């Protein structure tokens, strides 16, 4: 076959995939391919922001646990 | 900041003079290697203009 | 520059490592400031040349 | 009429009635327009520098006050 198979890949075609992806994916959802604006790279992006929110915060308290731990009593 | 912050809570102080010489240069990289991404273009459709 | 000098006349030395970054950083934003101001340039007239 | 009372104005206006004021001031005392050198700007920046120095000065003298007082006496 062509196409078949685990052979090598290039980087303009892995954009090109997802381009694909996206553009087929609001197909089922709102059944127009028109995309004048895309808003489920958005919905997927605020994800990402939440978690690494969540990520600095929980570093931040490890950083805090250094500069003052547990056994600095009276 | 944080690196260099959790040093002095611990009491080695090893900054001042010649160690702070290091995050000094090395902060200079840091503001260097983000300006560049600047110099685009020529050319100008800001709000104002429009 | 007298900012700076007048504060050790008092004896706090606030200063060195962590207190002198502010005035050593502050110092760079400045002088990045003239640069801008001098802006442009090549138009290559000049005393020799005429 | 026209041009009369408080009306609105732009920063090119500014620069423009400060052009005419000075070709005038020029008239008056030597006659003639032709303006080939302006030597009222220098007169007056002049004046502006000799102020400026003045202060710098002054402040200097603020600066050693704090340095070597004469409270340190006994």
């Amino acid at each position: 076959g062509s196409g078949y198979g685990l052979g090598l890949s290039t980087r303009t075609q892995v954009t090109g995939y997802q381009f694909l992806a996206r553009r087929t994916a609001m197909a089922l959802t709102r059944w127009r391919v028109r995309m004048e604006i895309e808003p489920g790279r958005r919905q997927t992006l605020a994800v990402v922001a939440s978690v690494s929110a969540a990520l600095v915060i929980c570093l931040g308290a490890l950083l805090w646990s250094f500069i003052s731990p547990s056994g600095q009593l009276n | 900041g944080g690196m260099v912050a959790m040093v002095f809570a611990s009491g080695s102080h090893v900054f001042g003079g010649i160690g702070s010489i290091f995050p000094l240069f090395m902060m200079v990289g840091i503001m260097m290697m983000m300006f560049r991404g600047m110099g685009g273009g020529q050319q100008q459709m800001s709000r104002p203009k429009l």
